[PDB]
């Protein structure tokens, strides 16, 4: 006795985090297959979590003056919060995940003319500076800047928090508060430029995103 | 599925290209004295729909009497079909016509008959084409022709006028010269020189203006005292083996199939 | 770098935890009659800065006379330090104090002396704690105490008042009962029961209200006719071996180190 | 292709001289099993045709 083929009523399909249960189903139709460009139309690595999220972006940028007294805070930044912003690509990933854990890499640079002298200190402080001794900032993952010497510093850290991840849409407390203060008054000779601009670069490392969400705030 | 997708029912190929040969041959019976299970199916299901159709007992057809299979695109379109035709009125003038798949552009200012039909059976085309052009009328008329790729300078389309291009420029893109007396026809190959991956006929306005063109041909006459006969030109195209055709479309409905009615 | 990053110069560990022992021992000279290269360096560079400091010829220190190394956090903080103290005025009342690292909350309504200092030397804390409390004064006073985890119901903090909690509820979270006559002191362990990964002292307002607390302790007296003496309670905390300390901070500046001045 | 479990419509149950035919059936639920008194509550032969 020959059995004659009849469609398969019930079935379950989906992809990533979307599932469908269908009761009066049928099979899926497909045509052709994936083709690989024998001649690539673009040579850059195809977009990936790392491509778009684990790269560098310019966070903030300020000035350092001869008028700035010792320990003057030239910058106080919620590194994380700053990245979360349309201005940078990484947003596209954050904007749609509720929480995420990660490490960070900070690069701070300046351009003092050898006729200038003095220095700054850059520290990655978790949460808040609280009442920590300004003079002991070196304890935190830091980078020291001295005109006569270097014009750049780089710090790299992992996830350090009280919670298992940061909540973007509505945070509890900033993961990192990067502080930049005058470590030695910036003096100069009569005629030299009385300032030097400064920038801050940041990027995530080992970016673990979690829970796709439609929210925005 | 490598795309992170999952399913419980399968996914088979739908409407697969070049399924069977086009000439009666044996690639017993074709179906019979058994039970025609392929007489019933649920067409909505892609899998089931592929089940081979069979309703009654038939025998193997046999062998066709003619060598080649007329349904092989390469061989069929291998017959250079009609493209367009124009006529010169004054001396030292030129005509420039584009080779556009556009279903929109209606003849004479567009693809006609067969060529029109054919190029709308699929979405993408690419590869060289063997153009051949017949000269009608006049004699002892020196002429020249050049292939201009999409996106470059070229005298205004579908229009007879005095060229506005440096002789240098023209010749530079690769050109040919001939004389009505000694010939009366020219068969030269058109290159796949385009910044696109391929071209298409079925498109919408915008793209229908850039991505629907292989390229353009320009013919310029000389020494044609109109005290003479008239000078007519007819162009025909034939697909080459280095030509490719990707993704089958639903054929143009009859009302859109037009032909340049003449003689 | 697995993060798709690249560099041409290196990246070494900066300020590495537990670098050397805290007791004079040999883990010849320590440096000498050679050439003190570690007398010069470019502190701005993380690598170079780790170069071992050496300026003059010295000899090996030798051996300390005492067994244990006083600089091992576990052993040092192993000395149960002072936390807080309060006194009951009426009968059948209760006091509830939170264990908060917050550098903000100033004593008596907050972490004092050593404990205050210690918990601000690093960013994250987690792990059980051995609380021990001394009873002062009164006698034949029945009492009870229970540990309440962060985020749950509990009588208003830093305040002596009549409990507003079901005896059931209290006992349910795990509690203990005692009597001044028979004892005068209690040493019980506080669990790492929190929905957080860890807690911290250095924070800002918001988080400083949820993520800066281990938990809370509540002591309720009974049978204390105030015709009697006064009833004082003093609490001290000692870190356990199952306690962990992550990421070193810059110590609190002196002006912020406060102590509950009494006697 | 993965087949997904769907209940068994028709079925037949019963005991001794009582039979049931069910058309829109499903499986039977049971919990625990027969327990034997480690300490009998009664020592007489359990009722049986012969007993009674
Ligand atoms: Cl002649
Ligand atoms: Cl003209
Ligand atoms: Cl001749
Ligand atoms: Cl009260």
């Amino acid at each position: 006795e020959q059995m004659i083929q009849s469609v398969d009523r019930t079935a379950v399909t989906g992809a990533s985090y979307f599932t469908s249960v269908d009761q009066s189903s049928v099979h899926t139709a497909e045509v052709g297959s994936h083709q690989i460009e024998p001649l690539k139309t673009s040579v850059d690595k195809p977009g990936s979590k790392k491509t778009q999220g684990e790269k560098f972006f310019l966070i903030h940028s300020a000035r350092w003056l001869t008028t700035h007294a010792l320990f003057h805070e030239v910058a106080k930044l919620d590194v994380v919060k700053l990245l979360y912003n349309e201005q940078f690509a990484v947003q596209g990933l954050l904007r749609y995940h509720t929480y995420a854990r990660f490490g960070i890499e900070i690069q701070v640079q300046i351009n003092p003319t050898p006729f200038q002298q003095g220095g700054l200190i850059c520290a990655m402080v978790p949460g808040d500076q609280s009442y920590g001794s300004i003079a002991s900032l070196t304890v935190y993952p830091h980078g020291l800047l001295n005109c006569n010497i270097n014009n750049v510093v780089r710090i790299k850290v992992p996830f350090i928090y009280t919670r298992g991840a940061y909540h973007f849409k509505d945070p509890q407390y900033p993961v990192w508060e990067l502080t930049i203060r005058v470590w030695s008054e910036l003096n100069i000779g009569t005629g030299t430029s009385a300032y030097t601009s400064l920038n801050v670069l940041a990027r995530f490392t080992d970016l673990e995103l979690h829970g796709l969400t439609p929210l925005s705030t | 599925d490598d795309s992170g997708g999952f399913s419980t029912t399968v996914s088979t190929e739908q409407n697969v290209p070049d399924p069977q040969v086009g000439i009666t041959t044996m690639r017993m019976d074709v179906s019979g004295v058994q039970a025609p299970v392929g007489a019933i199916t649920t067409i909505e299901d892609p899998v089931l729909a592929k089940k081979v159709p069979e309703t009654f007992p038939e025998l193997k057809p046999g062998e066709s009497r003619h060598t080649s299979d007329h349904m092989s695109i390469y061989k069929f379109m291998g017959r250079s079909h009609f493209l367009c035709t124009f006529t010169f009125n004054s001396n030292n003038k030129e005509y420039t016509f584009p080779i556009t798949l556009s279903s929109t552009s209606n003849p004479p200012h567009g693809l006609p008959s067969t060529l029109r039909w054919f190029f709308n059976l699929f979405q993408l085309y690419r590869g060289p084409l063997d153009l051949t052009i017949i000269i009608t009328g006049a004699t002892d008329v020196d002429g020249m022709a050049w292939f201009t790729p999409v996106g470059l300078a070229v005298d205004t389309p579908w229009v007879e006028k005095e060229s506005a291009l440096q002789i240098d420029y023209k010749t530079a893109l690769g050109a040919v010269r001939f004389n009505t007396r000694r010939t009366g026809n020219i068969q030269i190959r058109l290159p796949w020189y385009s910044y696109l991956y391929a071209v298409s006929g079925a498109l919408d306005g915008l793209g229908d203006k850039t991505d629907s063109t292989f390229g353009l041909v320009s013919i310029q006459i000389a020494n044609y005292n109109h005290s003479d006969e008239y000078l007519s030109f007819s162009c025909y195209l034939s697909v080459t083996e280095q030509s490719e055709f990707y993704f089958p479309r639903a054929p143009l409905n009859s009302n859109a199939m037009l032909s340049t009615e003449s003689m």
